[PDB]
């Protein structure tokens, strides 16, 4: 007598939210947003960095524990939380700057400056940079006057960029224990640095004084920079305090960098990395860490949003 | 529902219809059966998973960090970064929370009117044969052995075959 | 509207009516009277409310200043504040005339669904008793005191019990 | 004979814009951008200081007119056109990062930094700094050379933070109306201060000269800092034209910061703030200011934006 | 679509239909001839147009340089520019690819909704003369010249002038 | 017998995406997203200056290749990669936020200083700048000692910004090929420089040596800036290395800056500019430069996205 039309339903459904209602129970429903990290750089098929105890800055200058990285090639570069970028205690000045460059650089390749002195000693150490006995930073010379309390000569010492990518160039400042230790090491009276790119003038002067004792050294490096372009030319003019470049650093091509302390694994592949590990998702989006870098789903506050994939349920 | 028919002048689902999403449960001299129709359920189907593949196909965009976890970056411009992240962060937890609402609306309503569709398509087959009843049903006047019922699911029914009798049954 | 009842077949609405949003007129040898649907207009007021909830749900996030209105921060600084304020403005802008603007073309088509929706409810309820009319209309050939338009009000008109004469009056 | 269906209607409709039209008359809309403010500070059961004379940074260093907000503690600050962070004439360098930190603190305690002299005067003061008599900043010192144009002796102070988060440290360089001036107080020669904390080094060399007046005087001190973490320490070795920090500042919790000119009012409450007052209001969206802060509906250019809120309205 | 007529019980569309974009063919014992509804084509277009026009309704907002092609920032500051800049372009890119394909569906639903609309109009001027097909067709049981087939697409065929002798015709 | 209903179709569909669908065919679509570039700056009907060989900067200092734009006015303002901003080898303090500020200006009106000398010569000049014969920048005056070796007197001068918006003011800074090239022009001794406006404060100590020959020469100026505002008064405090102002600048209302190498052209209008032209269009987003300025289509990634303008397709 009859043909009855109906739908199907389930005893249990999954609730979702709609522009009209909170709550309204739907067949089946997919989550939009991932909270599942793997614990792990997932590194596979990467040419990988993990800098460990040396600091990214490091790689320039090259301080002992950077030895083995002074010309690193990379797509994935990974810096730890012991990581360290001096022996002699010294800061970058725009360090950060200078982080996010090499970051991104594919690596680092080393030239020769060809720097060549006359007049001083260039054999500068510390007990600080150990590399069995004291010694100092490896891509980096102490310049210094010949004799104790002699005089600095006036010093024009240039370096032309002959390659076709800018040149990264690196310089370090001195400040001595004392007013007396500057005097030791470079002669009296007031000496001065300067630095002349066809796009770039600075100045600097040193500033001898007493620091806390780091290492237990109480001296400070200021360590400088430019990025020297093709067919131009950086001058140094100086008479005291400086630590010269040997090599000039060139940057390699393309790479990504993160900050981590979880342990890289070549097993599982990921793009979307923090400092927790690796999230591997084709989800739109993600709660798990909003500062995720690499090729992730876009961050939201929201903890979960579930996608209808059914129609609504009406049991019973 | 939009379409006024899951929810609606159905008074509710089928848990034992395991087959489909949409079906029949006829019932005749012969008893009671029951089955799937596969093309309305496939239409539904096949477009919530056109929804689906569409958000998932994300080929992303790199970003690189612009901060550091480790070793503060000066404050002002710490404060700037910041200020920028969670204005993005607001964007789309807001464009997130309204897709997926948006989205969900319409995959109810589009279910909505599959159902619809096919019980619209049912009427247009037996013309003058069954009457409505109000509850999903039609009601037929001239009898329908268990062939009769899989010729409407065939799409196989002829009117004119049962016409006469069932319009004097009236 | 998508459904096409409301500035549809349905000339125009009743300001008479202020009793509900949708609602019966009848007409018989007893004289006009009116009425309201409760139903069918309680869901459409409670998609409504559930819309406004949805957008009056608001805990929102914290933001601090990034420059300053008394003494002017460092230009450049300044400059870089100025364009991603001015960006997002403009995304939240667009952001909000989208939504009222998609918001806005839902509820009217919410509205004239539900209006379909009674309507095909009370054609389901008369079987072979009315006939459609086109106005939005349902002419009956069997008589109706108020007695009997309270049924239908009511969802307890029978068509079994003035089917034969309705019928036949045809 | 019949029975009509239909749907209500009113004489006076709300016109509203739809994906497909613009000004369709509904039966009802509601608003959705906020335009009515409250111009007053709604600070209803929030610890509030209105800093009024006294400038944010005053709270720090301490000219007279913040002598009651050395040590505040507030959820709300609130910075007033006529607020001055200094008596003699100087300025912050990085003024506006400090700002952000104070404005976020919750207030501030401070602690003693135990530094003791010897060699040297150290209650130097100036007209400017008015509590009844010439004075100076209440949380620093303006040390000195004994007697007039007497030398300086080379000089090394320090500060250990030994407590759980870091401490909010400044010091000041004075720049005298003369090269005269200069030594008078501090003796001839060209005097060094510089600083040094485990993460930081900078150093700082006076430079005097003749400024235009400013509270009837013409000479500027320069004000620094740095945050100093627990357990490292910060050295001040110097030779002069150095205003010497007698205090430290910690932070006490969180806090918010607005800058307004408009009165405080404990009888309203509200999260979303701006200079003309306080925006209660719970719509999504504001156009009202786009710089308001704290916990606000989203900035938008738009006047108004109508939300239907009942069926198209069809008259007649 | 949504409302099952456009790619639903109407197998396809009509190229020789160049006059409008809903529309009859009819037939009879004069022979097949076509028109176009302009009603239901106009209200189409109307929308249609109407969307058009509010995309692009784009009196837009000034900005200005904050980096620079010839001498780059500095580095620091240069990123931060970027990597906002980025994230913005993201949120344009995925409103536009949204704004486009929720435009895009509600545009074929709304074509659908129209010829369903002309339809169910149709249906309710033939009350008892006609009955459905279910390809989208009207058999009529009394005859029509082309003077009657012009008086449905006018909106002036009685129903009642040729009752009677259709009802028979059953 | 019957009358069938049905709807239009094409032989020829283009093919759109849904929320459901890629590649649904419908009647007729229209692109949304902008590709089509006019290779040239639209200029009609606004006071354009294309710099040309002038830098931006240039105008506020007048090396001779400004010469012709010192107090110019405008709309619209282009850059041009041959453009130089100076004429003997320098370099802007802060060069790209006064760009900025210059871009946005409506161009520039200059007013006389006033400054007035005795005891030192300021006639210096230079080969690199060419006006017939050396000269030196037009709105600068290099500043001397009378006689080779001479001493500089300390010298203290000032200007107050009477005027009703804040002064643009320059000042630049020589450094010398040498350390006796310093004390030929100046005498010997450390020379001081300094600046005190009421909201500011700086120093600068010059610092000889050998830099790289730029238009032949070797030695550097820096030139510096501060806006200084309705009745306040700056203060220079020098005593040597100092390039004098002779003209203060002000701004004249409201301009847009752009940087191109394309033609100008008065024939065609557009607001949305780039460096490869002008982006005419009432589409609401573009594909062809993200950095694109003015009024424009929000630039996307995405090549192109298409709206359709009428119904599903159904032919055969
Ligand atoms: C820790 C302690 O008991 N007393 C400190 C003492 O450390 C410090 O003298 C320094 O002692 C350390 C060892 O702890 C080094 O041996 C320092 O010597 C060297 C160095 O290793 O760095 C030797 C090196 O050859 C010197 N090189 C040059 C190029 O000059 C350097 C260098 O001069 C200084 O690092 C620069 O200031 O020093 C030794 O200085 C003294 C000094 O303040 O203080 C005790 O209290
Ligand atoms: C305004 C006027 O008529 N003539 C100025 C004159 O102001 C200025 O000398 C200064 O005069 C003011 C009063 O207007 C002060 O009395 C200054 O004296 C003090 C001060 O109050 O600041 C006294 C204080 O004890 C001094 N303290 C120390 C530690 O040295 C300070 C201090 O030396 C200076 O502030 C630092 O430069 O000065 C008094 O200097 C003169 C000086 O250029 O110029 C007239 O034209
Ligand atoms: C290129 C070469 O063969 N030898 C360089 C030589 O250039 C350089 O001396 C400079 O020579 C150039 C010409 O190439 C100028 O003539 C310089 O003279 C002037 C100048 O034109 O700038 C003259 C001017 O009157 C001087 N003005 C003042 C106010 O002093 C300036 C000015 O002193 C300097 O520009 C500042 O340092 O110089 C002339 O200096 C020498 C010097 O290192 O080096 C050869 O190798
Ligand atoms: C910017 O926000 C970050 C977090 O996104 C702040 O860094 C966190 O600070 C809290 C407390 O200060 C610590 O517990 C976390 O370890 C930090 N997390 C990370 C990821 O760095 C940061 O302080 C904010 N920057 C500024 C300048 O206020
Ligand atoms: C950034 O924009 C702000 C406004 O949002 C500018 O500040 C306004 O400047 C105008 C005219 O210059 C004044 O009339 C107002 O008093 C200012 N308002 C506020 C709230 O500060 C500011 O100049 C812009 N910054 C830069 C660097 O150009
Ligand atoms: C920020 O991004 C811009 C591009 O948007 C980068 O500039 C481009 O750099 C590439 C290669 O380095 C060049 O081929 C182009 O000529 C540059 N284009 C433009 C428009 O400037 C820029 O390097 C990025 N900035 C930083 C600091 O990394
Ligand atoms: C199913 O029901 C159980 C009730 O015990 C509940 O715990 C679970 O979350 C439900 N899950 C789904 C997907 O419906
Ligand atoms: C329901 O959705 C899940 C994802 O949440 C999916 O994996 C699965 O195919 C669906 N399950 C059933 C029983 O339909
Ligand atoms: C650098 O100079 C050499 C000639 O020595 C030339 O081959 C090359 O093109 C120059 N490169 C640039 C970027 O000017
Ligand atoms: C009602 O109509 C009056 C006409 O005098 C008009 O001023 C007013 O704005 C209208 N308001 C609403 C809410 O419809
Ligand atoms: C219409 O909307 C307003 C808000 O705009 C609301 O307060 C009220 O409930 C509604 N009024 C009527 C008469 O329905
Ligand atoms: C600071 O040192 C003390 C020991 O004197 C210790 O209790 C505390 O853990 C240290 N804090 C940090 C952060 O190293
Ligand atoms: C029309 O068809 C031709 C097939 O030759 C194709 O090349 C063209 O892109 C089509 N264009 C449109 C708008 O349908
Ligand atoms: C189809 O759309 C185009 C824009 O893509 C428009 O110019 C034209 O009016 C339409 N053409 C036809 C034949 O309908
Ligand atoms: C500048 O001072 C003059 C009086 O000499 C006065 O007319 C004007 O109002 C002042 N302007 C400002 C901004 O203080």
């Amino acid at each position: 007598d009859k043909i009855c039309l109906g739908h199907h339903a389930v005893s249990n459904g999954t609730k979702v939210n709609t522009l009209t209602e909170r709550g309204v129970e739907v067949v089946n429903a997919t989550e939009t947003v991932e909270r599942t990290n793997i614990p792990r750089i997932c590194s596979k098929g990467k040419r990988t960095v993990d800098l460990g105890q040396c600091g990214l800055l490091g790689t320039i200058t090259g301080p002992p524990q950077c030895d083995q990285f002074l010309e690193f090639s990379a797509d994935l570069i990974i810096e730890r939380r012991e990581g360290s970028d001096v022996c002699y205690p010294g800061k970058f000045v725009n360090e950060e700057a200078l982080r996010q460059i090499l970051r991104e650089s594919g690596g680092i390749d080393k030239e020769a400056m060809g720097f060549t002195y006359s007049g001083i000693r260039t054999n500068g150490a510390t007990s600080a940079c150990r590399r069995s006995g004291s010694s100092f930073y490896a891509e980096m010379k102490w310049l210094l006057s010949n004799t104790d309390n002699a005089a600095f000569p006036q010093m024009t010492k240039s370096y032309k960029n002959t390659r076709k990518s800018p040149a990264l160039i690196v310089w370090g400042i001195h400040h001595s224990v004392s007013t007396a230790e500057q005097t030791k090491l470079y002669g009296s009276g007031n000496k001065l640095v300067t630095v002349g790119s066809s796009n770039y003038q600075q100045s600097f002067v040193p500033s001898p004084g007493a620091r806390p004792q780091v290492n237990g050294l109480s001296g400070r490096i200021d360590f400088h920079w430019l990025m020297l372009n093709p067919n131009d030319t950086v001058t140094f003019s100086f008479n005291g305090a400086f630590i010269a470049p040997d090599r000039a650093s060139f940057l390699r091509g393309k790479s990504m960098g993160i900050q981590s302390g979880v342990q890289v694994d070549a097993n599982c592949e990921g793009d979307c990395y923090h400092s927790g590990g690796t999230i591997i998702s084709n989800l739109p989006f993600q709660n798990i860490d909003s500062r995720a870098v690499g090729k992730c789903p876009r961050y939201v506050k929201q903890r979960s949003l579930l996608l209808a994939t059914g129609m609504k349920n009406v049991p019973e | 529902g939009l379409f006024g028919a899951i929810a609606g002048f159905i008074e509710n689902g089928w848990e034992g219809l395991i087959d489909g999403w949409y079906g029949f449960r006829h019932q005749n001299a012969q008893g009671e059966g029951t089955a799937a129709d596969y093309k309305s359920t496939q239409s539904a189907i096949d477009q919530i998973t056109g929804k689906l593949n569409r958000l998932i196909e994300k080929t992303n965009q790199q970003f690189e960090l612009i901060d550091n976890e480790f070793n503060e970056v000066e404050k002002q411009i710490g404060n700037v970064i910041n200020w920028t992240r969670d204005s993005i962060t607001e964007v789309w937890s807001y464009n997130a929370e309204l897709l997926v609402a948006m989205e969900n609306q319409h995959t109810i309503d589009l279910a909505d009117s599959e159902m619809d569709k096919l019980y619209e398509r049912v009427k247009r087959q037996l013309r003058e044969n069954a009457e409505e009843d109000g509850t999903g049903c039609f009601e037929i006047f001239h009898k329908c052995d268990d062939d009769c019922m899989a010729s409407i699911r065939n799409n196989t029914y002829d009117h004119s075959k049962y016409r006469e009798e069932a319009m004097q049954n009236r």
